[PDB]
């Protein structure tokens, strides 16, 4: 899963 | 509102306590209460709101993924029938997740966004609007799926347009917005090239602006830049 | 009971799904529903019940400790007055914790314990009764504190007496019971010597019985024995 | 905090 903020 | 009788300042104080205690459901309820007082939020207050709901929905999303995976496995050939329970429970978690997203979007529409005139606040809330439509999109399978996706895209795009006009390329809100819009493109919009282009351009424009920053601003910006690089490494 | 319309087997199935998803509040609600069907629980089912509530209350206890610490700091000399909020929120978390403990104790009293005739089940439920009175004791400050402590002690003691008569010294329920009763002595009863004696005697009697075990039973027993040793190392 | 199960 990719990084989000 | 169960929080209607509590002072705004008390709600914010308790949200901070709930954060320390890792009680994110409580934190979110406190911040919902604070928003519903009707006053604009400060930067700190916006961050409390976002942290609270990020954690709540993040947990829901993780659970939904576990359940969806189990459900998918159940529908492979050679999988013995186990009845409706897996679907029911996935639906239950899904409905709860949708409820949290609708609550957040509700707060943004009534009336955070419309009162947000400064770039920093307006971009922050439109990013959130994009994010919570993106979470709705992750679980959408029916008639409104395209409209949910477009709602996310539209919010992110408005945020991008403001952020490009009004904020430096190193601004952490601008960076985080681009990070998440890039993920939207990769995971939701079936647009991996757009995702990669966005992450790359955002990284490079930030790199070129780091020289203008204090040590503390540098730390904040480079942290998110590393998340962009992490995604790029994942995708290439 | 919101679970009254759901099949017992469906509740158990969903409890297992909720465990995989780390949705312990749901897991606990499912298992409460299953208990309330009125049938005795199997070993597996008892473990689902215990895991669910252990996780829920464990989270509550951790939060309460964070809040209590903040509250204590607020009442030191030189601490600037911040109003009632810290106490209110600690009370809120406390009341919720007490509610979960009362729910568990309720299930045990209506009617798990009375129907439990086999040593393994009866000791398991009395250990739980001791544990949930111990959690109530951790937050008790008033008139009933001594009676709460004695309720924990009485449940643990009945469990100990049965376990000593009916189970080998390596039985994991017997070991876990002794582990927790030892902690009760150290943390609740102000009896550290009793805690140490109990942990030591339990460890040594288990050690002497390991030779009787299969490799798998050996693994289960030695794991808990290591927890006894860990506590002993902490306390000595 | 000590170990319990
Ligand atoms: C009011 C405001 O300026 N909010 C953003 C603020 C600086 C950036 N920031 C962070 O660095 C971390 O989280 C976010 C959260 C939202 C957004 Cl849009 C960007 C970044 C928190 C620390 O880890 C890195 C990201 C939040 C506070
Ligand atoms: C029905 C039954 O036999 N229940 C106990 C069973 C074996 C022991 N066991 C464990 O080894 C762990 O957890 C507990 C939980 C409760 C009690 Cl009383 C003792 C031990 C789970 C794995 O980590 C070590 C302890 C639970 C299942
Ligand atoms: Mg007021
Ligand atoms: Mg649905
Ligand atoms: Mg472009
Ligand atoms: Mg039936
Ligand atoms: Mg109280
Ligand atoms: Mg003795």
């Amino acid at each position: 899963f990719p990084a989000t903020v | 509102g169960a929080m209607g009788s509590m002072e705004r300042a008390s709600l914010i104080q308790k949200a901070k306590l709930a954060e320390q205690a890792e009680r994110y459901e409580d934190m979110a309820a406190f911040m919902k209460g604070a928003v519903e007082k009707g006053e604009e939020l400060s930067c700190e207050e916006r961050n409390l709101l976002s942290v609270a709901y990020k954690n709540v929905v993040g947990g829901q999303r993780a659970a939904w993924r576990v359940l969806s995976s189990i459900e998918q496995k159940s529908n492979e050939e050679g999988s013995e029938e186990k009845g409706p329970e897996v679907r029911e429970y996935r639906e239950k978690v899904e409905t709860e997740l949708q409820g949290v997203c609708d609550t957040v979007l509700g707060l943004l529409d009534s009336h955070l966004i419309k009162e947000a005139g400064d770039a920093e606040s307006r971009v922050f809330y439109l990013k959130m609007k994009g994010d919570y439509y993106r979470y709705l999109a992750e679980v959408a399978t029916g008639d409104d799926k395209k409209r949910i996706i477009d709602s996310a895209r539209s919010a992110y795009q408005e945020a991008m347009d403001i952020s490009k006009k009004e904020m430096p390329p190193t601004n952490p809100i601008r960076l985080g917005l681009a990070l998440n819009f890039s993920v939207f493109h990769y995971e939701i919009a079936n647009s991996p090239e757009e995702a990669i282009s966005l992450a790359k351009t955002t990284f490079d424009e930030a790199m070129a602006d780091l020289h203008t920053l204090s040590e503390d601003s540098y730390k904040d910006s480079t942290l998110i830049m590393q998340l962009l690089r992490d995604n790029l490494t994942l995708w290439t």
